């Protein structure tokens, strides 16, 4: 009655059989803005059947020699329907996210995940050129990967200067494929701000690498998938103009 | 609780059904097993204080935050020296600083000034705070230096250094040396993004500094700027940076030329 | 022995005040929500 | 006016002091506070959090594969498998958590730590392995009936996949400096080693060679004292 | 008399100070205050 | 009240007869329309403090008042140096203090005195207020420095600044800096009015300073007159002068070579 | 935190006093005699 | 402010001088006591 | 008791089986018979103090106890002068000291800084404090001279000396000067020990000091360091040395050549 | 006469603190476990 739980976010519902705890950030809970943090005098809206659902990305093939994907969470949904709709033509923006990572395998497969939410993930350049006008600058591609992702040059530095051994004091969950096949965490509204733009700040970023790597004896499957869903739960929107894209 | 932790005296177990020490990694908490649970301990009092490593007790440090030249020269002359307000131009307290996402304090900026050769000689300076928005003084006999409606400190060399007290004057809520984002709209380029990762919400103006005479003064002295941090709050702890630093506003680190965050070893199966 | 005593009208410029001993280690340790008991095995 | 006197320690500048200083914006409001998560009071709420130890830091390895314990099916009966030092503040795999640089920010430490280690091989493939921390006195142990006179434990592969060691408090004195080095083995901690209880044993079609992965924390009665500086830098490039 | 100790800060001239000063004349008596319309207390009055 | 304002929660009309955008401006009054009889709004505590814009807080800045140069010769000497007590020498204050028309203030005058080159020689200057009716001494041994009868300041130049207290001595109920007529009856040309809007109620008298010495001291001095308000009460706003100085008791402006109160733009249907 | 205390005999030479937060802005925006009615025509 | 003033006996190092001086280490806690057989209170108890 | 002690009346005794003289030595206790049971004594009452005789009132003397030279050079210099904290480098203060086996105190360090011919010249000076495992400053412009997380005092030549208080900060719960052991295992030699009464309980870190300047200051400085105990508790008393010292941090005395503890008389039946 | 005043929070920056006359001689002078009483033969 713990490995079982059936997840269900407007009109969508993710099951699940080989499950751990879901995962709670940093032990808040993700609610509305209220009326003493607050500082916009405008009232914002509040769809909560239209924006707060599971939204599935595309899947990315776990080889042998991979070494991880990242994501920005407020600037994957950017496009995707009427999350993304509703976000181009709004300048305010504060909402908490629901994730859950699927990968599964058989049980003669080994291997493991580290899944982690970062705040205020900063990618940084890959250089020893200390000139300002020669000083590498990650392209917008790279700071920003959209519902695509970029994946990982030093994944042990986790291309931003601080190892991924420390990466266990953010929220995080293992996928160990003996153990189960999903991570699943819930992450607040996190800022030093009220409300922010959804469109040039993203709040944190999603980050997949396969610490042990993936085995397998030469007859079983080889294409193993890495899918992710996110709803995000409790939105809000103010400041209505027109729809810009980026 | 002004002391640690109490252990309780704990005994053996004989008996199915309770596994303390299986605790499973893959929840993403921490192992929550005791030493009662464990090998048999014994009560022991514990009266070891928690007080020093409060976080008021650990950012209570002054540390070197800026050094300023001044040349007051009489062919190739200034006159004034300006200094950005950053913190990330030293790797002592940045590192020190950098292991929260967002944080909010007070300063007790001290400004301790010596000579080329160092001495104290009775020459009186004059301290500047250019607010950001306020124009720059320009030349050591500026119309800026009236400092009307404007703070500024008047010392000598020879004067104890001074000491101010800086509040929290951030238009958001909190510091943030991690911005994940953009300063404004527009299109961004793929090539050269020198704008990525910039927060407007730092930029805490501008010190300026002179030499309160008429003429000119042959000395070229060197300022250094000492913050200490106080009634000081930090939220979303941040691992520590285990790459060196290369720039003050960019946490770029060398693609090649890796530095490991553990020495190597012998073999894996030797402990020294 | 008094330290809590500010010579100013502004408060930012006092010294440090008193300290505060709160020690909230479980939104780290343990930030999941069906609470795991110390003598069970975590997942069934 | 009032007949005063003058004392050592006049005219210095102490880094380490509370003193009230003069304010340059007299009644100045600061920007009201907002609720933000994950809010630090202490350095011991971050201490007690598990991170990866770095065990494989020898040589002949990359980055990635720098975190992971090889674990094979060896032939003879009992074999050693990796081998590290307790001292947190001590050049080795400790150097790779936070409890090591936090240890490394402050001078002296003291309380219990734990190690948890974590099976990543496949569902198929069971084993036992024993776990056992030795208290300080003479080198490594060399076989496993030496090494199994101190506290260990037996950590057989099921359903759960992660034992918890805890090292326990046996020093002499109160506190231990974190130097521990040549004249200083005085404060030093003791060696934990991971021996082969039974075997790595794997069914056909199935690969075998797995990897532990070693995480640590530590306790509740984790107490740390003087603060000085880390010496993981000691120059900087001009920014 | 009283075992005193200087602090930094000893010397200085900040112009946004709030301290007493030395009278010049003592026992002064100033005139008399009227009523004038018009009197402002802060500058947002003139700003609506 | 401590904050600015709080924000009641609006909705929306549909209903004739209530039209509150449609404030009258040729009545002289100032539009009362506010954002809950509009758009709708929301509920916000407002905890913005009001403090710092108060006349106090305003009004509590030193800056530059008065430049007293003493040369104090050998062959073209004078001894002492007279500095007429007048706020219109520099524009900042000037500027800061003619957008009232009645004032009544205390003062914090401070003396910051210099060297040429710039040097803090132990000199004691004697800093004299001649009040207005007292004779001014001529000379640096005149009869007149004994200071009987007249508030004076022993100071040296390695000291820290003088600084002293004045109160309200205006003859008149307050200080006013415009004064629409004349200062004595008679017959007034119309060549030149040169006595139009002089208020006698404004002469604070004199300031003279020397160096106490007996010879001489080759040394030219430069002392900056520093005038902190305090306690201040103002009447009758006036608005803010658009105009560049030209005298320091007129407001006299050129004719020709007008400066506009806003730079130029491109079209008047151009927002950049 | 006393700053009210003088040294003096006379009393300007004391430094600020306590803060007065009047502010009546309704003798310059709306100096009329006929109290014009927020939801209303100004003129009839 | 506080118009004090100085007396002779100023800026000397007397070595039979109970006086406060500034602490280096801000909230520190030393090792706990234990107990000692053995303990001196006074020179009298050796001289007896 | 405030007073030492008063003496009862007494008076002769004619009568057999007490015996309060024949106080037995064999049994290692002290002799208490008293002048009471003795030669008729009076009523005194004695008021004589006893204050000055205890522990607080006896340790609370200052001393040397080390002194630091600082050539700083121009071709052969060094820039720094570490100077590692013990007691035993003068005998005087370790004389005093080590008639005791464990001491517990607080400390209050004072420096005595003055030039090779004596002059007190407005040099600002750095004193540094290492705790043990803490890096060491290498250079007059080292990296370790930050003093963030480090404590250092700045003083000058013509301020008075500085005096900080030191807390106890032993790792055992008392210090002590006799270590009847070794400080780790392993075999020890035959030849020469010289690791034996090494105790690590007081190796308190080393102190450095240095000139604060940018190129160089040719002059000679001799610090002296001066340790007042205070809040002092001794335990086990142990008899005084009366050989001379020859060692720092050995007990080593002369073999040959041996001091006796009492003078040479002419004959034993002879006062004189 | 005061000199209990401290001028920190730290305890151990203080001055001499009030002094104990404890004077215990008898665990040096008589370290005994038969008490010998004053008028007998230590030995019978
Ligand atoms: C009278 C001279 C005073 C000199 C000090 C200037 C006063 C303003 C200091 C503001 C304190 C800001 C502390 C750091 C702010 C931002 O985080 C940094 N600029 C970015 O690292
Ligand atoms: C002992 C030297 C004291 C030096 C200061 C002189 C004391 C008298 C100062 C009176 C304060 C007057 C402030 C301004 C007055 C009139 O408004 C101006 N003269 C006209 O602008
Ligand atoms: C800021 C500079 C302070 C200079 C003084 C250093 C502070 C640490 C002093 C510790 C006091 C230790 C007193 C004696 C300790 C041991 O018994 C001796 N090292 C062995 O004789």
């Amino acid at each position: 009655s713990d490995r079982v739980a059936q997840l269900t976010v407007g009109n969508s519902s993710i099951t699940t059989q080989e499950a751990a705890n879901i995962v709670l950030a940093y032990g808040e809970w993700p609610e509305y803005c209220p009326d003493t943090d607050a500082t916009a005098v405008d009232k914002p809206t509040r769809p909560d059947v239209s924006v707060n659902r599971f939204y599935t990305l595309d899947s990315k093939m776990w080889q042998e020699n991979s070494t991880g994907w990242y994501w920005k969470f407020p600037d994957v949904l950017n496009k995707t329907g009427v999350f993304g709709q509703n976000a181009q033509f709004h300048y305010l923006y504060r909402s908490g996210f629901c994730l859950h990572v699927q990968c599964n395998a058989s049980k003669f497969h080994q291997g493991a995940l580290l899944v982690a939410v970062i705040p205020e993930f900063v990618i940084a350049g890959r250089g020893s050129n200390t000139k300002p006008n020669e000083a590498p600058h990650p392209g917008f591609t790279t700071t920003f990967p959209g519902t695509t992702g970029a994946t990982f040059h030093d994944p042990y530095v986790l291309d931003s200067g601080v190892p991924l051994s420390q990466a266990l004091i953010y929220p995080h969950q293992w996928i160990n494929l003996r153990t189960n096949n999903c991570a699943t965490v819930i992450v607040p509204y996190i800022n030093a701000v009220p409300f922010d733009s959804a469109i040039n700040h993203s709040n944190f970023g999603l980050i997949v690498i396969p610490v042990s790597p993936l085995k397998y004896s030469s007859g079983a499957t080889t294409a193993i998938p890495i899918t992710i869903t996110i709803a995000p739960l409790n939105s809000e929107f103010g400041g209505l103009r027109q729809a810009v894209s980026q | 609780a002004e002391s640690a932790a109490n252990t309780t005296p704990s005994s053996h177990r004989l008996e199915t059904g309770r596994v303390p020490a299986l605790q499973a990694a893959e929840t993403g908490a921490t192992s929550n097993a005791t030493d009662e649970n464990m090998i048999e301990t014994r009560c022991v009092v514990n009266r070891n204080g928690v007080l020093e490593t409060t976080i008021n007790h650990f950012f209570s440090r002054s540390g070197l935050v800026g050094v300023v030249n001044l040349t007051d020269g009489g062919t190739d002359t200034t006159g004034y020296a300006t200094w950005d307000i950053d913190i990330m131009g030293f790797v002592q307290l940045r590192r020190k600083c950098e292991m929260f996402t967002y944080m909010r304090f007070n300063a007790e900026f001290t400004f301790v000034t010596t000579t080329k050769n160092g001495e104290a000689r009775p020459y009186m300076l004059q301290y500047m705070y250019v607010p950001p928005g306020a124009p720059k003084p320009t030349g050591r006999d500026a119309f800026q230096w009236q400092t009307a409606t404007n703070p500024s400190v008047f010392v000598k060399l020879t004067d104890p250094p001074a000491q101010v007290s800086v509040p929290f004057m951030s238009p958001a809520s909190a510091y943030q040396w991690f911005y994940d984002g953009y300063p404004t709209f527009g299109q961004h380029p793929e090539t050269s993004n020198t704008t990525y990762g910039l927060c407007p919400n730092n930029m805490m103006g501008t010190f300026a500094v002179r030499v309160v005479s008429r003429e000119a003064s042959q000395l070229k002295l060197q300022t250094r700027v000492y913050m200490k941090l106080k009634h000081v709050r930090a939220w979303v702890p941040r691992p520590i940076r285990s790459q060196p630093y290369l720039l003050k506003n960019f946490p770029n680190y060398d693609s090649s030329k890796i530095t490991n965050s553990a020495r190597d070893r012998s073999s894996i199966k030797q402990a020294n | 022995n008094f330290t809590n005593i500010n010579y100013y009208k502004d408060s930012y410029a006092a010294s440090a005040t008193r300290q505060d001993f709160t020690q909230d280690p479980k939104k780290f340790t343990q930030p999941v929500l069906d609470s795991i008991r110390e003598l069970s095995a975590p997942l069934n | 006016g009032i007949p005063a006197e003058l004392r050592p320690g006049t005219n210095q500048f102490l880094t380490t002091d509370d003193d009230t200083a003069a304010p340059i914006l007299p009644g100045f409001t600061p920007t009201p506070t907002i609720h933000i998560p994950g809010e630090v009071h202490s350095l011991l709420e971050l201490c007690r959090v598990e991170t990866i130890l770095e065990v494989n830091n020898t040589t002949e390895a990359t980055g990635l594969t720098r975190l992971l314990i090889p674990v094979s099916s060896q032939n003879k009966a009992d074999e050693l498998c990796a081998a590290f030092m307790v001292d947190p503040g001590r050049i080795g795999p400790w150097q790779s958590t936070l409890v090591g640089q936090i240890c490394r920010y402050y001078t002296q430490w003291s309380g219990s730590l734990k190690v948890t280690f974590m099976f990543t091989g496949s569902f198929m493939a069971t084993g036992k392995m024993l776990v056992a921390y030795s208290p300080p006195g003479s080198a490594q142990p060399a076989n496993r009936e030496t090494a199994m006179l101190g506290t260990h434990v037996i950590w057989d592969f099921g359903l759960q996949s992660s034992v918890s060691l805890v090292i326990p408090w046996i020093s002499n004195t109160h506190f231990r400096t974190a130097k521990t080095g040549g004249n200083y083995d005085y404060y030093t901690a003791g060696v934990v080693t991971l021996w082969y209880q039974t075997n790595y044993v794997v069914p056909p079609e199935t690969p075998g060679e797995a990897y532990i992965i070693a995480m640590g924390a530590a306790q509740d009665n984790f107490t740390l004292k003087i603060c000085k500086d880390t010496d993981e830098v000691t120059q900087q490039a001009v920014l």
